[PDB]
RNA sequence: GCUAAACCUAGCCCCAAACCCACUCCACCUUACUACCAGACAACCUUAGCCAAACCAUUUACCCAAAUAAAGUAUAGGCGAUAG
RNA sequence: CUAAGAACAGCUAAAAGAGCACACCCGUCUAUGUAGCAAAAUAGUGGGAAGAUUUAUAGGUAGAGGCGACAAACCUACCGAGC
RNA sequence: CUGCGUCAGAUUAAAACACUGAACUGACAAUUAACAGCCCAAUAUCUACAAUCAACCAACAAGUCAUUAUUACCCUCACUGUCAACCCAACACAGGCAUGCUCAUAAGGAAAGGUUAAAAAAAGUAAAAGGAACUCGGCAAAUCUUACCCCGCCUGUUUACCAAAAACAUCACCUCUAGCAUCACCAGUAUUAGAGGCACCGCCUGCUGGCUCCACGAGGGUUCAGCUGUCUCUUACUUUUAACCAGUG
């Protein structure tokens, strides 16, 4: 007489059952001898929130604008804007190496780094 | 001989090496590289792990031989959940002391007359031995762990009452919570005693010594009986991982440094837990001996003689219903040889402050047999516990 | 943040840090009498009491004192013209009090 | 006396017995998933 | 069902929603003394309350390592009791009434009494007159129990112009859970025994409401809410009890006030109470004519010691030491 | 079936250990022995049938102290804690045991017989002819496996070239070496098999259940039919 | 004249042809759809029987890789039923 | 069957698989009912009710079998062999 | 698992009703942790002495509760359960349903839709005189009652849904098998274990068989006395049913 095609929650249950099951919420801690839960403060994810005083942009735009094109931005794009102007100055200047990419900013590796690329190791 | 663990409880053996391992110049095709198993591939042998960093919820302890304070000589060490299999004289030869029956008549003399005693004293320990066992919680009958400490607790306050008779009472306090540490050898056997739990009752003077000169020196005729084939150092924690300390207790600079005398609760519901009456005293003489030894080698220093000044500590054990007394002198502290100087210590055993309780009315055949309130209560045990208090301010 | 992969964390580990948040609370008025400081949110499931503590401080610098949080079931009775079950989705309902009276 | 009333509900025995890891720890149970995945059930197990 | 009601509680502005729920009227400082027709020494109180101050601290040698949150149950707490302890022998002498009286450590005390009304909303009983029954049970750190009364602070039919707080939505907003379990009155002792009246209590509070932690939480304001919100709760179920094992209930309301005394500290700072119980009748049917209300009395909190160096205290008050002092040379009046 | 024994203890000590019962049935959860289950709980006093088991600090021959006898759920006989030197271990008590007895156990065996005590532990070729023994084993080192019920008591009938001839209590002779380690005297409890049962339940208390209802006309003759011999086949039955 | 009665699509069947699908984020072998700790558990083994032989007991057809033909032929088989 | 729990007033009696007798368990007799309140119940009368008792929870034994104080009983309201 | 909270609804069948109609539909609202759940660094080393007011005493069925040494470690209150007139029986089913309190309530409820007062049927009450003459049978009912026979020692167990027994089990007795260990038997060892017969005990017997007997029994018969509408011989009244009116069907 039960209802298999209903989600199953922490809701449903007995006791060990409803304490165990949760509703999606990152753990924060770990629980010690004595039932007694312990906080980690780094495991809080804290807001990194901007000051938005005297700030231009608002959230709607105004229709008396342009309708331009959407160009999505690639790898090779990024590559020409960025990377590609420092590599034509030094280029011309004739002291070009490979040894020296990390200097145009190149990472060889991502460990060591507070931000990894691959695998990411922040947040959104 | 019958060995003790089923095979089929035991770890099993881990199963036979592929045999692509036994041929020489030949890689295995495992499955590591899938980062998981199929029965299909060959099973890689994985190199030990390590985890990189302290993590202190998934410590794992050093191997034993490898802690610094790793000794081969095993040092014996004495707690409060030792068990003494002979008691009394097995705790006798330990701490090389005489028994002497009955408490020393100077501190049984003090609560002769009746200008020491407390007014209507008969009446005030009824009220604590009924408060401690119907009046104290909600429950009807309350459990040994809790009457135990209070009964102890309420006694203590009511000889606390009386320093309007002697202020040199305003000189001593109750610490909880303390601890000692005291090591000597017996026969070349290192012995460690580790006291911790109920009551200590710290005072600003030194206990007075107890026996005179003439009879301390009178304890060399004296030899301390044997129990063999038992060992003296049975039922003791036997450890190999330890440090020679000698602990009082307290820091340097402590205003009550002398231990009066050191309280002692057998408050276990279950009566397997509980000591009995002859472990009880022997629990009783050992810590009355560390804490005496360390009081010694705190102010004599680390050495072993007769002492000029002998130390005297008491103490009191009880089970909430059964009391005994103790009163330990150390006379010495070259305890190495079985012969010169020993200590003495008198104790009073199996004193019931009352025979039994009933918290409920016992009827029989609609008839009040037996009213509420204690049975064969005896207020000459209240009297010595009252003696060893007022010992040291009358 | 929600249905996102939070980095692991283990001792002497750099400090967890959001930039952005999909989190996106509504205030509602309670349907019962309450305290006057007492405020009352519709918060997602994956968001905590303590989230939602320094998404008010760090967002809208509003000082927090005491939040506490229950999750409301919704209702599954009702049915379609196929006599399938139709869900109400659950949501988590938060009280807030604030913290200077 | 009076039937009718066999099932007596208690999620720790449903989930025991008729669970998905239930299912999963023998390749007999592994076909029953297999076959109500092939019938197109709504719920392959409790 | 009934409330359960905590003294210690983390709720906010509890003070405020336990006076409707006691019908007690919180005034500050401490009552006035009586203007009514041996040799204190301070020195010697000073010393002790250091000794064993220091004792816990520094001069106690630990075996294990003390965590932060074992600070309350293993350096506060014996600090408490053994304080306590020496101070009734010290003051003694002058004060015979604690020579014959009754010390308690971490015993607990309940009281149950009804006050207000409620309609239920739903359910089968939906529609019904429900009457609001509370219920404290209160674990005390020390108590002292005497078997003579103490003077009254104020007359029983003393009144103040003050308002009693009046909550507008149900007392579950506090928050406050309900729950159905064995009815107690208990003073801390049963009925048979004779120190059936109060005289002190002591309380520590828990390292969850500690200082420092409402401080992170943004309840500055808070600190002083807990002080009396455990006071007013814990005194009035001492208070209404004692009236309870003389016969006294709601229909049967007080005949002469019942007062108490209460020390309120963390192990630092520490806060005085006295509280009156003018009135026993709190029920709807009783309450509805009752003029007189029960009086409570507060100090603000003030810390014992400024730091603890080694085996030096620094900034050490007398004034909060004499404070206890006061509590404790305080008797029952003595007949012709 | 998810059966997992309790006899997992590999260290050996004085405390009851709480065992559970199996009711008859094996690892695989159906039941192999019948009539077994139920009775009250009992906690399981483990036993050191190697009398000679000398400390891992000490050889040779050692002594014992009896501590106290006491009563073992598990087994017919009485059980006795002794302590020889700074250790205690379970042993089977026997008929003449009491608390502050010391007991001598030794592997020595000399040119002579020597003067055998009940309890004592002494090899078989060292112990003299006729004298009832129990708790043998089959070889050195084996431990006690024979004669360990209550009352129980072998016979040394006789010692030749380092063998001994053990009459066991269902009268059959058994072979074992002479350094065999045995205990002198009967063992404990003597007249338990003169106990009275009393009712069905007192059955029901030590773990023993009701044999089934069937009627089972087979047994060791009725049941097993010798075949007749064509000859002797019509011979067999005769109407009268 | 009420209840009703009528309707033409939705889609499907059989062929031909050609070898099909499954990473948006999150969760999913533990009590699936559950962020986050020492495992070592590992897969493979003739189908049988109904039925026919008027019972049944040997036996009794089941695509094995080219339609047709050789040919229901050589053979097999309680030399029976039938198989081939 | 295993694990770890719970329950049994009062009275007579005695350290009782004792007696009376609630809760509780069982179902002797009679009547009602027979598509019924009920695919086995109701009312009264009965047996047991400190024990081989009753009972909640989780686990085990599966059909060529299990389990059974043998009734060819029971193994999810057709078990001489479940569905 | 939202299933008599609020509001609205062309609303309108929950086995009658219904405008506020509402245990229907739609929308909105809600149950806030202190209770409960979710626990614990490693390696060694410790743990003979029940419970029952635990003190007497008296047991057997032998039991439901303990650490230390060293090393590591001083960050802090998260998460989930919280509603109801509720669950298992196809139903708003006279059934099934664990524990703590209340032991007659301080809580929770309504047997009669209205009428009439035929038969028959059900339950209950009363009865002259007689008191089992009824009947397969003192079944039912009334009363509070004696003496046996048969069978089974007894408590207990069984055909859930026609058989509770004389059947099974049962101490006690008897037969048969087995000289031993690391998953049942068993962490046991012939005073043990298993497979069986019989059904205690006591007496008698062979070299296994027959009687006696204490209690005990919802077993099967018999009987004294009483009791009574069981009957001679039925009758009166009340309730349900009944019949009529209205709704549903
Ligand atoms: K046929
Ligand atoms: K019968
Ligand atoms: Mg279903
Ligand atoms: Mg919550
Ligand atoms: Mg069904
Ligand atoms: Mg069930
Ligand atoms: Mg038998
Ligand atoms: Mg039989
Ligand atoms: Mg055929
Ligand atoms: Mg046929
Ligand atoms: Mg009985
Ligand atoms: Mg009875
Ligand atoms: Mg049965
Ligand atoms: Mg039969
Ligand atoms: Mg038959
Ligand atoms: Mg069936
Ligand atoms: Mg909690
Ligand atoms: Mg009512
Ligand atoms: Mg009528
Ligand atoms: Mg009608
Ligand atoms: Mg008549
Ligand atoms: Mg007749
Ligand atoms: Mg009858
Ligand atoms: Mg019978
Ligand atoms: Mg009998
Ligand atoms: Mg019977
Ligand atoms: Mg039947
Ligand atoms: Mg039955
Ligand atoms: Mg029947
Ligand atoms: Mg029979
Ligand atoms: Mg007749
Ligand atoms: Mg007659
Ligand atoms: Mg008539
Ligand atoms: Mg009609």
């Amino acid at each position: 007489g039960a209802d298999r095609m209903s989600k199953w929650t922490s809701k449903r249950g007995p006791r060990s059952f409803r304490g165990r099951k949760g509703r999606g919420a990152k753990g924060i801690g770990f629980l010690t001898s004595g039932w007694r839960f312990v906080q980690i403060k780094e495991m809080v994810p804290e807001f990194v929130v901007p000051d938005l005083t005297g700030f231009k942009l608002k959230p709607y735009v105004s229709y008396l604008a342009p309708e331009s094109e959407e160009t999505p931005l690639t790898a090779a794009q990024l590559f020409s804007e960025a990377v590609a102007p420092a590599i034509e100055k030094d280029f011309k200047d004739g002291t070009f190496d490979p040894d020296n990419l990390e200097k145009y900013g190149f990472e060889p590796t991502q460990e060591g780094k507070l931000f990894q690329l691959y695998p990411r190791n922040f947040l959104r | 001989a019958y060995e003790w663990g089923v095979r089929s409880t035991r770890k099993s053996e881990p199963p036979p090496l592929d045999r692509v391992y036994e041929i020489p110049g030949l890689e295995p095709i495992t499955f590591a590289g899938k980062m998981h198993f199929v029965p299909w591939l060959a099973r890689p042998i994985f190199p030990p792990w390590d985890r990189g960093y302290k993590d202190p919820r998934f410590y794992r302890s050093p191997p034993l031989h490898e802690h610094p304070l790793y000794k081969d000589q095993a040092c014996y060490i004495f707690h409060h959940r030792c068990r003494l299999l002979e008691g009394v004289k097995q705790a006798l030869w330990l701490t090389k002391t005489k028994l002497i029956e009955g408490l020393p008549e100077k501190v049984l003399s003090l609560v002769d007359d009746p200008r020491n005693h407390i007014e209507n004293q008969d009446e005030c320990v009824l009220n604590v031995i009924s408060h401690a066992r119907l009046w104290q919680t909600t429950e009807e009958i309350p459990k040994r762990e809790t009457y135990c400490p209070v009964i102890v607790d309420n006694l203590i306050q009511l000889c606390k009452s009386q320093i309007l008779k002697h202020p040199s009472l305003a000189r001593r306090i109750c610490v909880q919570n303390s601890t000692f540490s005291a090591t000597w050898n017996r026969e070349s056997l290192l012995l460690q005693v580790r006291g911790s739990g109920g009551a200590r009752l710290s005072t600003k003077d030194p206990l007075p010594t107890i026996a005179s000169r003439e009879e301390i020196e009178a304890t060399k005729n004296h030899v301390l009986e044997t129990f063999y084939p038992i060992s003296p150092i049975i039922d003791l924690h036997e450890c190999n991982i330890y440090d020679v300390k000698n602990d009082t207790g307290f820091q340097e600079g402590y205003p009550y440094p002398y231990p009066h005398t050191l309280y002692l609760l057998d408050k276990a519901n279950l009566r397997p837990h509980r000591l009995q009456p002859d472990q009880l005293r022997a629990k009783m003489i050992l810590f009355a001996f560390g804490s005496a030894l360390a009081q010694a080698r705190l102010l004599y220093g680390n050495d072993a003689k007769v002492l000029e000044q002998p130390v005297v500590v008491q103490s009191v054990g009880t089970d909430g219903r059964v009391f005994h007394f103790l009163v330990f002198q150390l006379n010495t502290t070259d305890l190495d040889c079985n012969e010169g100087v020993k200590n003495l210590a008198w104790v009073d055993s199996d004193q019931l402050l009352y025979q039994h309780f009933w918290c409920l009315p016992v009827i029989k055949k609609r008839v009040v047999v037996e009213p509420v309130g204690p049975v064969g209560f005896k207020p000459e045990t209240f009297r010595k516990f009252l003696a060893l208090y007022l010992h040291g301010a009358a | 943040a929600r249905n996102v992969v939070y980095p692991l964390y283990r001792l002497g580990g750099p400090q967890l840090r959001v930039f952005r948040t999909n989190f996106f609370i509504q205030l509602v008025r309670p349907g019962v009498a309450q305290p006057e400081d007492t405020v009352q949110f519709r918060i997602p499931m994956e968001m905590t009491r303590v989230d939602l503590r320094n998404y008010l401080e760090g967002i809208y610098n509003v000082p927090v004192a005491a939040v506490r949080t229950r999750v409301q079931h919704g209702s599954n009775k009702r049915r379609d013209h196929r006599n399938v079950r139709i869900k109400k989705p659950d949501y988590k309902v938060a009280y807030v009090q604030l913290a200077h009276g | 006396k009076a039937r009718g009333n066999e099932y007596q509900p208690s999620n720790i025995k449903r989930k025991n017995k008729h669970g998905w890891v239930r299912r999963l720890s023998t390749p007999a149970g592994v076909q029953v998933i297999l076959r109500r995945m092939l019938k197109g059930r709504k719920s392959l197990s409790h | 069902m009934k409330y359960m009601v905590y003294p210690q509680t983390f709720a906010l502005n509890a003070d405020r929603w336990y006076q409707y729920f006691t019908k007690t009227v919180f005034l500050s400082g401490l009552p006035p003394p009586p203007a009514e027709p041996p040799a204190l020494d301070l020195a010697a109180l000073r010393a002790v309350a250091c000794d064993c101050l220091l004792q816990e601290h520094f001069y106690l040698r630990r075996r294990r390592r003390v965590h932060r949150y074992e600070e309350s149950e293993v350096i506060s707490l014996p600090f408490l009791d053994q304080l306590v302890s020496t101070l009734v022998g010290l003051l003694s002498p002058h004060n015979p009434a604690l020579a014959a009286a009754a010390l308690d450590y971490r015993c607990p005390v309940h009281f149950y009494w009804v006050r207000g009304e409620e309609i239920i909303p739903r359910g089968h009983r939906r529609g019904r007159i429900d009457d609001l029954r509370y219920q404290i049970d209160d674990k005390p750190n020390n108590q002292i129990r005497i078997s003579k009364q103490l003077a009254e602070f104020v007359p029983l039919d003393y009144s103040v112009p003050i308002e009693i707080p009046t909550i507008k939505c149900k007392p579950d907003k506090l928050p406050l859970f309900k729950r159905q379990y064995e009815n107690h009155i208990f003073v801390g002792s049963k009925t048979a025994d004779p120190c059936c009246y109060g005289h002190t209590q002591f309380h520590l509070l828990p390292d969850k409401l500690r200082r420092e932690r409402l401080l992170r939480q943004n309840c500055a304001d808070q600190i002083e809410v807990v002080f009396r919100a455990n006071a007013i709760a814990s005194l009035f179920a001492w208070t209404g009890a004692q009236a309870m094992y003389q016969g006294f209930w709601s229909e049967a309301d007080v005949t002469r006030p019942f007062v108490s005394q209460a020390v309120i500290t963390d192990g630092k700072y520490f806060s005085f109470f006295c509280y009156q119980l003018n009135t026993l009748a709190l029920t709807t049917q009783a309450d509805q004519n009752n003029p007189r209300k029960n009086i409570c009395w507060g100090t603000q909190s003030k810390p014992l010691y400024e730091t603890i160096e080694d085996n030096d205290v620094k900034g050490f008050n007398d004034d909060v030491l004499l404070q206890i002092v006061h509590f404790l040379l305080n008797r029952p009046k003595e007949e012709k | 079936a998810n059966f997992v024994s309790w006899k997992s203890r590999t260290k050996y000590t004085i405390t009851p250990v709480k065992m559970r019962k199996s009711g008859g049935r094996d690892h695989t959860g159906r039941i192999r022995v019948h009539g077994i289950g139920g009775g009250h709980k009992q906690r399981y006093r483990m036993i050191d049938f190697l009398r000679f088991r000398p400390e891992e600090t000490k050889s040779g021959p050692f002594e014992e102290k009896v501590i106290q006898v006491r009563y073992d759920p598990c087994r017919s006989a009485d059980i006795a804690l002794v302590a020889g030197g700074s250790r205690k271990r379970w042993i089977i008590a026997t008929e003449n045991m009491q608390a502050g007895d010391t007991i001598l156990n030794s592997n020595h065996i000399g040119r002579m017989a020597v003067a055998a005590r009940e309890g004592d532990a002494h090899p078989l070729g060292a112990l003299p002819v006729g004298t009832l023994i129990n708790n043998v084993e089959s070889e050195p080192g084996r431990g006690a496996q024979y004669i360990r019920a209550a009352g129980t008591c072998g016979v040394l009938l006789r010692k030749v070239n380092g063998t001994a001839i053990i009459q066991l209590p269902s009268k059959r002779q058994m072979q074992v070496l002479e350094t065999c380690v045995a205990t002198v005297g009967r063992v404990s409890n003597v007249d338990h098999n003169k106990r009275v049962i009393g009712k069905a339940g007192r059955n029901r208390w030590l773990g023993k259940r009701p044999n089934s209802g069937r009627w089972h006309r087979k047994g060791g003759w009725a049941g097993r039919k010798i075949r007749p011999l064509p000859p002797m086949k019509s011979y067999v039955k005769l109407p009268s």
